[PDB]
């Protein structure tokens, strides 16, 4: 992808994820098991919801008609009239489909970035006390039960409270 | 004696006009007319348009 995170180094997706969009995948003595972030998927939902607003609010119904035929001496205005609709025709066809083609990508980049991002809130809370082993994944150098799992996602973490606990293991190895 | 369709050389052209409530059609000729029989009390809507379709 354009962030390298989707289909990346993450490479697949989690189908047991059904309540969000982006989310975690603990691990832990208490248990395992998934659980969407709250903040990245509610601002994508939204942000998802004003990108297809933006292309659909100002397309409003029309009111058409068949209107009134061309008799033979009408010949000039009636090619005149075909080369009207011909002209917006073309003109819509082709601006709606390049529209939608380069609105997917930029979509499909949108959650590239999201997931990139929280990440990247994930690794730079942790610092030294885990260790990145790829996927998306960040095995804890010290003991992290329930609390501590929540603690990152809420964003809450306290690098200092297992700073030795990790240390111990970091210089074992 | 134009071309005749229909076997009939003679022609009729067709004209048709909407007189206004409360005026008057004055139908004034020395021949070669053909006259209204019935006629149509209508009030019109819209534009829509005629459907040349077989569905």
């Amino acid at each position: 992808g354009l962030f390298g995170a989707i289909a990346g180094f993450i490479e697949g997706g989690w189908t047991g994820m059904v309540d969000g969009w982006y989310g975690y995948h603990h691990q832990n003595e208490q248990g395992s098991g998934y659980a969407a972030d709250l903040k990245s998927t509610q601002n994508a939902i939204d942000g998802i919801t004003n990108k297809v607003n933006s292309v659909i609010e100002k397309m409003n119904t029309q009111f058409t008609a068949v209107g009134k035929e061309f008799n033979h001496l009408e010949k000039r205005i009636e090619n005149l009239n075909k080369k009207v609709d011909d002209g917006f025709l073309d003109i819509w066809t082709y601006n709606a489909e390049l529209l939608v083609l380069l609105e997917n990508e930029r979509t499909l980049d949108y959650h590239d970035s999201n997931v990139k991002n929280l990440y990247e809130k994930v690794r730079s809370q942790l610092k030294n006390n885990a260790k990145e082993i790829g996927n998306g994944c960040f095995e804890f150098y010290h003991k992290c039960d329930n609390t501590c799992m929540e603690s990152v996602k809420n964003g809450t973490y306290d690098y200092p409270k297992y700073s030795e606990e990790a240390k111990l293991n970091r210089e074992e190895i | 004696i134009r071309p005749k369709v229909r076997d009939q050389e003679g022609r009729m052209n067709y004209y048709w006009t909407l007189v206004e409530p409360g005026d008057k059609i004055t139908f004034e000729a020395t021949g070669n007319l053909v006259v209204p029989r019935y006629a149509f009390a209508m009030e019109r809507n819209a534009g829509s348009g005629i459907i040349i379709s077989d569905t």
